[PDB]
């Protein structure tokens, strides 16, 4: 079971990170911004610092307080 | 067109001071490409306090 | 020629400039503009060349700053003292020493901490101390707790002595230029004057003092029976019991017949069965040996009076037929540049410490280092890093002399310029001699490793097998035996029980016996040489391209310190003279490091532990030259084994060890963020989080900036380094106290 | 009870837990004889530490197998079942901490920002002005909402963005 | 004592001095109502 | 011991998307270098310029987002295995007891399942484990090898191949033979690149080994 | 060889031209700048890739961008 278990959590690890690559290389080349001009794709560009800013709080509050626990706890 | 002093804001897309206010330290009468030059009391990246633009973007407030 | 000649009143002493922070160098003196100019001023702080130009400014500034470390080291030293007298037990110490462990810091009880007081002796709760002030107090005939306040204060006076004489010489009356380039002064001075009458003054100190005190406590006395101090100077009588030779006065010392003093001043060689040190009387007939030496040697320089050497005609006067022109530029390099200077004096300077490191170690003059066995490593591992990073200093500031203070009209065919001109011949050979040891040194341990594995031990270099032995080594210390008959006839024995002489024993331990140098000892060696020879490939390639490289021509008007040139060229990242000691402090690190687990675990093998009379067992039992052959024994044996000591204690005395030990690991993964990554996407992360201040109005007004490139190099091996040399800190104490 | 828990009053290995360490710590202060404040200051912390016990027993503490107090997130657990004080009362302790200083960084930023040259007020605080800030923080509750509502709080639409 | 005060006003001093005031009351906070957990009192 | 763990799980999975989310939305561009539309996918950067851009591509994004997949992957398969282990060994008390502090997690879980795969090589004798006692210090060196090329950059290399390139050639009996595509350090995002497999090479090797050898050493 | 090429928004400030360690950029005269003054790239061929002119143009976005391609002899730098 554990030669297992973790062969498919890697082995799905990767796959994500390509998941996202591809995302880049798909907004990097072969993304229109004119036919998409109001489109879903579109209103995320517009916002890019909302979501990347969020996703900097939820994880700083993960950081400081998951690893101030461990210390306390230590 | 736009006179000196007079405080601006910038649509210039590619720019570190895109939507932000600044100064015109001047303005040429002539055809030159991008005749209007602003000022910023912020710092650019590479340090650049200055930069001409054109009269399609610079718009005064 | 020689005269003081100084100026007057030169800078103004007030806070004026104190409240216009980077007042110094034109750059800074405009305010921050963005986030980096509060990390552009520190960094150019103390930076004297981009301050100013002559040298009169850079000097004193440089000179009157010496004052500052010393005001500061001296202020450590009375603190030091001070936790001797107050916090320490040092009298239940200096009466049961075989027993009691040192400790000086007591920890307040606030919260819930005050479990790191362990229970020790002379029935005291406190934190051990591995520096081993206890053991030179001892030496230095220190008994009561009045000798330590007087210490401390006097060291605290002293200190504040300093700070005014920085004061005094930068401000008040500063020399000027001609004064700090007298030289041949300058070096009759400290060699005769610090060196010469310093050791003279400690001689003196010793036989009137230590020698006297530390015959009274080995012979069962303890300090309320001691005499005070002053009643030895101020009692022939008292003295002469003990040594019947005072009562003989100056006469022998005068009527030219000093074999008289053959009882206080001796020649013995090996180490006391007593105490364990060296013995102290022949310590005496050491540094008087020496002073009157240094003293002779202090006079080889001409200052007024025309008698003594010069600097210049020494170094001009050297040519051969390969070197052209020999020495004549060194001179005027020496007396116009500090880095030149600096680089040569933390080059040896910093060796020196590595050099002491040996000599402690393998001949104690304490009383007692052999009982206390982490005393006795944390001082090996201490000075050899000491002596680690002050020789990387060698590195860095050979190539600031190289980048900037270097100019070509002064030594033309010089031996200067003479290594600059074939330069890609020796680094091309040490980079050879590096691959041979690569592969000869450590793959070695591979091959060992391997043939284990694949079950045929027959192969595995070892002493069963295949012999590799230190033939030479071994033949030395045969000489060194051998010695005290012929080469050393007037002795009472070797110098050091390292060599082939008998095994030393106190309080149930083992003194030092002597050390077998079998495969396993060949084998590390040359891995100590194969890193030596790769931490030199880097330095020296940093100073020798610093200049120019040959694929980039100017690399000299980049600076010292500058990233990459260009992307282009398939990049030029990191291609600078700063940069090449960032990469020399990753092979220092890692040659040091290994140079200590060579040592803690070969002396755990086959030195320490107690004396079992029968079977004299040794901490690890004495396996290392079978233990350690390939890597395989590297983790079972040592880390794995060893680190069983750190990792059990929580609610123990020693529980810090096991909270450090962790939070130098998480230091030194944290590093790795800073080495891995680069600026440009943290430079864009930040345009992302200043759209949410922004949005809230809360944008500064100092714009955050990234870190810069050989910034964010520099924080990432501040922590790699920090947060590695951390771990051995609590891994060796947590281990030793435990054990020894 | 709660979550399969019991309170610590009542548990046991948390009786254990208490009066194991007591026992190591006195065997360690016999070797003190009471001449010795070693002899007084591990018997002091013997006193403190069972002080602790009969508070954590009392105020109701859940304590699971370990005999280790645990906490629970939930208001309408800790309101309802009676222990709301370990996260749901500081955290309404801790966000008026944090926002107090949050908040008072915000004006200071304002305070300052006219000038001729805000850049120098940042790395040299006039305190008295920051004073005059660390004051009027006071209440940034209701000082929020009322720059959330009059709209003063955004910055709204002047903000740069990139593409 | 002009100059002395800016010095004083400076971001490092201020950031020192500052969180010694909080750490030490902090600090003696645990030293009259030790032990913390829970805002039970 | 449960709850603190599924948080630094909540963690990984956060950062990971950060940087991914990241270099998807600034792959178009940014304020720094609002070009990278144009400029190419995979690039080592725009230069030392107007503040010295690294990393600045959405390659060198996702090159970082591998060290942070490999980390709240290993803090699962940590956390799967080790609360795993006392429940095939029968008790429940070994993790949730000291799972909560981060010794426990080191002193208990590395420290009892490395004795049986040290002892594979063991000079004494091979065990059955002696397989894996060996790969697991080659899942070391490879991972060792890997802070070389992902530290210590280009120039430095370049400088010193063209020592060699020097040497080889004016060396006499080598005159002879040379070499048809000149040597070069390779490229920058080419060792990030050789890097990154290093790491990740060395990083899968030493847990398969862990893994595998400490429940066919002891059979749970 | 890599690829250089500039825009309208030259100063003039010639600059870049006095980077350019193997001197590529070289000033051709205009009209419509406030100096009168363009610069322009007629080697492709001997840019390097510093980037050096990209570091120096006083224009708030770049007037230069280089944009790499591929390396040759000359745009490798090599001595070998
Ligand atoms: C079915 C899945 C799939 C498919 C079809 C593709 C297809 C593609 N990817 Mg992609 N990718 C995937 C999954 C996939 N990827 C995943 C899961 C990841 C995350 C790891 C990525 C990350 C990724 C990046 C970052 C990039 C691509 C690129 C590309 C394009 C060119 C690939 C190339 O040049 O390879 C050629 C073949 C190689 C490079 C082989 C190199 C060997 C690698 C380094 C592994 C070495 C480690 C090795 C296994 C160790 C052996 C161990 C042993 C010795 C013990 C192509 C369209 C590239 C692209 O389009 O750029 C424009 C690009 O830059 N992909
Ligand atoms: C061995 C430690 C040491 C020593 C001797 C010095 C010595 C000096 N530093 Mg200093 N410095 C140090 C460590 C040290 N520094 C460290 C660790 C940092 C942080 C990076 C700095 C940052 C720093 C800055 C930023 C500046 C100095 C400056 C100075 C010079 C003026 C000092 C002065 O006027 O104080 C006189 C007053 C006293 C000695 C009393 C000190 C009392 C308070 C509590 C301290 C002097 C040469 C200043 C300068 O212009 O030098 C070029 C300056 O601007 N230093
Ligand atoms: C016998 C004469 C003598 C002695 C003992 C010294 C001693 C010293 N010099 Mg020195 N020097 C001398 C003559 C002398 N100098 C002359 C004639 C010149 C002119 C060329 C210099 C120029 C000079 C420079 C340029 C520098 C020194 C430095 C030093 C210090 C060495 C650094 C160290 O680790 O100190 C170890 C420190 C101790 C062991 C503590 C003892 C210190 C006490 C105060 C004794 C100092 C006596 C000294 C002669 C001053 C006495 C006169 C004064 C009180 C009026 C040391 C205090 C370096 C230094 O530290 O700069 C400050 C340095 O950079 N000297
Ligand atoms: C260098 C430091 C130093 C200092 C300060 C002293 C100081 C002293 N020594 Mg002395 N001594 C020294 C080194 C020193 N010694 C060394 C290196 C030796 C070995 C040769 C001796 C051997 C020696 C002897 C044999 C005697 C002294 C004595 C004395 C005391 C009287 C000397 C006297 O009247 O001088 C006039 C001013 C005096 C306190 C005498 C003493 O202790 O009083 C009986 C005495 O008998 N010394
Ligand atoms: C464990 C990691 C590791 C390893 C193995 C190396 C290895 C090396 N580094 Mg290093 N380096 C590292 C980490 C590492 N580095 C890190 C983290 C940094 C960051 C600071 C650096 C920074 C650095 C610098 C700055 C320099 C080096 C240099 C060297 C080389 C020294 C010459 C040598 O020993 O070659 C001998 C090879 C070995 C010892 C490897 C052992 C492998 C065995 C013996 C051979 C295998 C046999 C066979 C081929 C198997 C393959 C067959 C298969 C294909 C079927 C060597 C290639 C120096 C250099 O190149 O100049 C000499 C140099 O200047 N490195
Ligand atoms: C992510 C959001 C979230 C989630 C999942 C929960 C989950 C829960 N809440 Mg809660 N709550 C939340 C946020 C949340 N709360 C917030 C922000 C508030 C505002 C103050 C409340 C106010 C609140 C009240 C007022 C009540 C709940 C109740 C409950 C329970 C609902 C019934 C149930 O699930 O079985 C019930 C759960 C169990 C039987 C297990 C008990 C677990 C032990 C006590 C621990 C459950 C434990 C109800 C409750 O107490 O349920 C009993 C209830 O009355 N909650
Ligand atoms: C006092 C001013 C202030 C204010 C109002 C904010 C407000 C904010 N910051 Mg922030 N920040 C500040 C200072 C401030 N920050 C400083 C000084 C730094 C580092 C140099 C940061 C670094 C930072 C990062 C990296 C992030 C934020 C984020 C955020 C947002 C979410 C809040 C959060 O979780 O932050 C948590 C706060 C931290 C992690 C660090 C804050 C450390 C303290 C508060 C700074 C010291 C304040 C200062 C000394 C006050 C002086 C008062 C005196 C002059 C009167 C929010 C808009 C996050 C965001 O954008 O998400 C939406 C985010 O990712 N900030
Ligand atoms: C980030 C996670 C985290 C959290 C939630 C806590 C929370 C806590 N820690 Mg802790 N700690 C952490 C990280 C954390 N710590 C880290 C990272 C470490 C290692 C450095 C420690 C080390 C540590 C120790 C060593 C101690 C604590 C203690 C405490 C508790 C006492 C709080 C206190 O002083 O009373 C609240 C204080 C006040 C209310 C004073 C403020 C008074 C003002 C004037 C009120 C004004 C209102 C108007 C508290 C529950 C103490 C304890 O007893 O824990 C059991 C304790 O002794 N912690
Ligand atoms: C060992 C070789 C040895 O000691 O040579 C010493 C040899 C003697 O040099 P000269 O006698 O010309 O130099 C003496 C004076 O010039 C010193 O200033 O100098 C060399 O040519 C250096 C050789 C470095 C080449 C390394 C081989
Ligand atoms: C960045 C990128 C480049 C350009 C285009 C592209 C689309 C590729 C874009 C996106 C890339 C990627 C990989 C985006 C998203 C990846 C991920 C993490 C997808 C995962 C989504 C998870 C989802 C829905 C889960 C939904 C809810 C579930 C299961 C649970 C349902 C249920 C509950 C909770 C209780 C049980 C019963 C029930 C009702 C079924
Ligand atoms: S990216 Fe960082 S490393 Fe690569 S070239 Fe530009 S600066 Fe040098
Ligand atoms: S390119 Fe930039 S620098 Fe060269 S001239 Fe046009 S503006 Fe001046
Ligand atoms: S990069 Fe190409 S163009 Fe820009 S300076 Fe270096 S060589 Fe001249």
């Amino acid at each position: 079971q554990a030669s297992l278990y973790t062969h498919h959590q890697y082995i799905a690890g990767f796959m994500l990170c390509g998941a996202f690559a591809h995302g880049a290389i798909f907004f990097i080349r072969d993304y229109d911004p004119v036919a998409n001009k109001g489109n879903v794709l579109a209103r995320i560009l517009d916002h890019k610092e909302a979501i990347i800013s969020h996703l900097s709080w939820v994880s700083l509050f993960l950081g400081f307080h998951t690893l101030g626990l461990y210390v306390h706890n230590d | 067109g736009p006179k000196r002093g007079s405080r601006v804001k910038i649509l210039r897309p590619e720019s570190y001071w895109y939507n932000r206010a600044g100064k015109v330290v001047s303005c040429d009468q002539t055809g030159i490409k991008y005749p209007v030059t602003v000022r910023f009391e912020d710092v650019n990246y590479a340090g650049v306090s200055t930069n001409n633009f054109g009269l399609q973007e610079v718009e005064e407030l | 020629k020689v005269k003081v000649i100084v100026d007057r009143n030169t800078t103004d002493t007030s806070f004026e400039k104190w409240a216009k922070p980077g007042h110094f160098s034109r750059t800074l003196a405009k305010g921050p503009t963005t986030t980096t100019w509060i990390w552009n001023l520190h960094a150019d702080a103390h930076d004297f060349d981009s301050h100013t130009s002559d040298l009169e400014d850079i000097s004193r500034k440089v000179f009157s700053a010496h004052f500052g470390q010393l005001g500061i080291i001296l202020i450590w030293l009375s603190g030091m003292y001070f936790h001797g007298a107050r916090f320490s037990n040092y009298e239940a110490w200096l009466s049961d020493p075989t027993h009691i462990k040192p400790s000086a810091q007591v920890v307040w009880p606030i919260v819930g901490q005050e479990i790191l007081n362990g229970d020790v002796g002379g029935g005291f709760q406190g934190i051990q101390i591995t520096s081993g002030f206890f053991q030179l107090w001892r030496a230095s005939g220190i008994t009561s707790e009045l000798e330590l306040y007087s210490t401390a204060l006097g060291g605290l006076l002293l200190a504040s002595a300093m700070f005014f004489a920085g004061w005094f010489h930068y401000h008040k009356a500063a020399p000027k230029l001609e004064w700090f380039q007298n030289v041949e002064s300058m070096m009759n001075h400290h060699l005769a004057g610090l060196l010469g009458l310093g050791s003279l003054g400690w001689a003196g100190h010793q036989i009137h003092l230590s020698i006297p005190i530390n015959k009274l406590l080995d012979a069962g006395v303890d300090p309320k029976e001691i005499p005070l101090p002053h009643e030895f100077l101020l009692n022939r009588e008292l003295m002469a019991g003990l040594y019947p030779s005072f009562s003989a006065g100056l006469k022998p010392f005068f009527t030219l017949n000093w074999s008289e003093y053959s009882d206080f001043l001796t020649f013995k060689g090996g180490l006391n069965p007593i105490n364990g040190g060296l013995w102290l009387t022949d310590i005496a007939h050491h540094h008087l040996a020496i002073a009157v030496l240094f003293i002779i040697a202090g006079h080889m320089y001409r200052t007024n009076w025309g008698i003594g050497h010069s600097m210049k005609e020494i170094l001009e006067s050297h040519k051969g037929p390969f070197t052209g022109a020999g020495h004549q530029g060194l001179y005027e390099i020496l007396t116009n540049s500090w880095h030149a200077q600096l680089a040569i004096n933390l080059a040896l300077f910093g060796s020196l410490s590595i050099i002491v490191a040996h000599h402690m170690y393998a001949m104690p003059p304490y009383p007692y280092l052999a009982t206390d066995y982490g005393t006795q490593l944390s001082l090996f591992t201490h000075h050899t890093w000491i002596g680690g990073f002050c020789i990387v200093g060698a590195g860095a500031h050979a190539a600031i002399f190289m980048v900037r203070d270097y100019d070509p009209t002064n030594n033309y065919n010089n031996l200067l310029d003479r290594v600059i001109r074939h330069r890609d011949a020796i680094i091309s050979h040490l980079n050879w001699v590096c691959i041979f040891l690569g592969f000869h040194s450590f793959g070695l341990y591979i091959h060992n490793d391997t043939m284990s594995a694949l079950g045929r031990p027959q192969d595995m270099f070892s002493d069963t097998t295949i012999q590799l032995q230190p033939i030479f080594a071994q033949w030395i210390q045969s000489i060194h035996y051998a010695a005290p008959q012929l080469t050393a006839p007037t002795a009472s024995a070797a110098t050091s029980l390292t060599w082939g002489g008998d095994i030393v024993s106190v309080g149930g331990k083992v003194a030092m016996m002597p050390i077998s140098l079998g495969t396993s000892d060949f084998m590390v060696h040359h891995i100590h040489a194969f890193t030596i020879h790769v931490t030199a490939l880097i330095l020296l390639k940093g100073v020798l391209y610093s200049r120019s490289s040959r694929l980039i021509p100017d690399k000299a008007n980049l600076g010292f310190r500058f990233p990459c040139d260009g992307p282009g060229r398939g990049g030029t990242c990191q291609v600078s003279a700063w940069d090449h000691v960032f990469l020399g402090l990753f092979w220092m690190y890692n040659s040091l490091s290994i140079v200590i687990f060579h040592f803690s675990w070969k002396m755990q093998s086959d030195v320490w532990g107690t004396v079992s009379e029968s079977g004299v067992s040794h901490i690890t039992g004495g396996n290392f030259a079978n233990s350690a052959n390939a890597i395989n024994g590297w983790l079972r044996d040592f880390l794995w084994a060893q680190s069983s000591q750190v990792i059990q204690s929580y609610g123990s005395a020693l529980s810090a060890y096991g909270l450090v030990f962790l939070g130098a690991h998480f230091v030194w993964a944290f590093s790795l963020m800073f080495l891995f990554s680069g600026r440009g996407y943290w430079q864009e992360l930040i345009e992302s989080i200043l759209w949410a201040h922004n949005k809230l109005k809360v944008a500064p007004a100092i714009q955050p900036r990234a870190l810069s490139i050989t910034q964010g190099r520099a924080v990432g091996v501040a922590h790699y380094i920090f947060g590695g040399i951390v771990t051995t800190w609590s891994f060796f104490l947590a281990r030793i106290i435990a054990v020894g | 009870d709660i979550a399969g828990l019991t309170p610590c009053s009542e548990s046991k290995a948390f009786k254990r837990r208490e009066n194991k360490e007591v026992k190591s710590l006195q065997k360690r202060m016999a070797k003190y004889e009471e001449g010795s404040a070693p002899a007084l200051a591990l018997q002091a912390t013997a006193e403190r530490t069972q002080k602790r016990f009969e508070f954590y027993g009392k105020s109701g503490l859940l304590c699971g197998n370990d005999g280790l107090p645990h906490l629970i997130a939930d208001p309408g657990l800790a309101f309802r079942y009676g222990h709301a004080g370990d996260i749901m009362i500081p955290t309404v302790l801790f966000i008026y901490m944090a926002g107090y200083t949050g908040y008072a960084g915000r004006e200071y930023l304002l305070a300052t920002r006219g000038e001729k040259k805000p850049t120098q007020k940042e790395i040299i605080i006039d305190v008295p002005l920051a004073l005059k800030c660390v004051a009027g923080s006071a209440g940034w509750p209701l000082r929020a909402f009322n720059d959330l509502r009059s709209g003063s709080l955004l910055e709204k639409e002047e903000n740069i963005t990139v593409s | 004592m002009q100059n002395l005060k800016i010095y004083l006003s400076t971001a490092p001093v201020i950031a020192f001095i500052w969180l010694s005031l909080l750490s030490s009351l902090i600090i003696e906070v645990n030293r009259f109502f030790p032990d913390p957990l829970i805002f039970a009192f | 011991g449960d709850f603190l763990v599924h948080h630094a799980i909540a963690l990984g999975l956060h950062t990971t998307t950060l940087i991914l989310v990241k270099g998807a939305l600034d792959a178009r561009g940014s304020k720094l270098m609002p070009d990278k539309k144009d400029f190419g996918y995979s690039f080592p950067c725009d230069g030392p310029g107007r503040g010295g851009t690294c990393d600045i591509s959405a390659w060198d994004a996702f090159y970082l987002s591998v060290f942070w997949m490999l980390n709240t992957i290993g803090w699962v398969t940590f956390y799967w295995h080790w609360k795993h282990l006392g429940i095939w060994q029968g008790n429940v008390n070994q993790f949730n007891e000291s799972s909560t502090y981060l010794m426990g997690w080191l002193r208990d879980y590395l420290w009892l399942n490395s004795s049986q795969l040290i002892n594979g090589y063991n000079p004494f004798g091979m065990n059955s484990l002696s397989v894996w006692a060996w790969m697991f210090l080659f899942g070391h060196l490879v991972y060792a090898t890997g802070f070389m090329f992902l530290i210590s950059w280009r120039g430095y290399w370049q400088e010193l191949i063209e020592t060699l390139a020097w040497a080889h050639e004016r060396t006499p009996l080598a005159n002879l033979v040379r070499w048809k595509d000149k040597p070069v350090a390779l490229s920058i995002v080419q060792a990030r690149l050789v890097g990154l497999a290093h790491f990740s090479v060395g990083y899968i090797f030493t847990y398969a080994a862990f893994l595998i050898a400490s429940t066919s050493g002891k059979f749970g | 060889s890599h690829n250089v090429k500039i825009y309208d928004t030259c100063i003039g400030c010639t600059q870049c031209v006095r980077a350019c360690p193997t001197d590529v950029l070289e000033m051709v005269p205009w009209d419509g700048c406030k100096a009168k003054q363009i610069a322009s790239a007629p080697r492709t061929e001997d840019c390097v890739g510093c980037k050096r002119c990209e570091t120096a143009c006083p224009t708030d976005f770049l007037s230069v961008r280089v944009y790499l391609g591929a390396e040759t002899t000359r745009s490798m730098g090599l001595a070998y």
